[PDB]
């Protein structure tokens, strides 16, 4: 049930 | 109906633990759906893949009014998990299994939703390889490092810290933890 779009938005590279 | 506390599991194998709780106990564990301003693809289904938001300004205002436990931008569109989406599941008496980052824990608490935050703490690189048998050494070192940084920075927000020599041990502990903290 992964949502890759969502994970990229909410786990940005710091 | 009694409020059920939402759940955030973090650490190595948390996603397997999430899937397992949902597939074993569908009467006590549920999911909510994130929001996005990205336009809906023909095959996607509003309320199932996302809650599709037509006004980016609307979502921007809601984000600034603290309506989201988590929010960010990808490919120039907004994404987030809303307080209300968690509340609806909780109000129906099901533990909302959340796939959100650790920063959401403080936002859920500040929204008065009383989360259960469980950290699966790897004991070492080797322990990571014990509990996740599908990954390279490199992936295991990255997971171990991430978990070390997670604990160093967020340990004050954990409801429980769980350890074990196998995923089965961790999973049994996670279920026992949820029962103890819910009653």
């Amino acid at each position: 049930a992964r949502r890759e779009s969502y994970l990229k938005a909410t786990q940005p590279s710091l | 109906v009694h409020y059920a506390r939402p759940i955030i599991i973090l650490g190595p194998t948390k996603d397997r633990a999430n899937d397992d709780l949902l597939s074993e106990f569908p009467d006590k564990f549920g999911s909510c759906v994130p929001h996005t301003t990205r336009p809906k693809r023909e095959y996607e289904i509003d309320g199932r893949d996302y809650h599709f938001v037509s006004s980016r300004e609307k979502m921007e205002k809601d984000i600034q009014a603290h309506k989201f436990i988590e929010a960010g931008q990808y490919n120039s569109h907004l994404y987030g998990t809303s307080v209300q989406s968690v509340r609806e599941v909780a109000e129906q008496g099901k533990h909302c299994i959340l796939d959100v980052s650790a920063n959401a824990v403080r936002r859920l608490q500040a929204a008065h939703l009383h989360p259960i935050a469980i950290f699966i703490r790897p004991r070492s690189l080797e322990n990571v390889l014990e509990i996740n048998k599908r990954i390279t050494e490199e992936q295991a070192r990255k997971a171990f490092d991430r978990a070390t940084k997670l604990e160093q920075e967020f340990t004050e927000c954990f409801s429980a810290i769980v350890e074990g020599d196998s995923f089965e041990e961790i999973y049994h502990k996670v279920k026992r933890v949820i029962e103890d903290l819910s009653g």
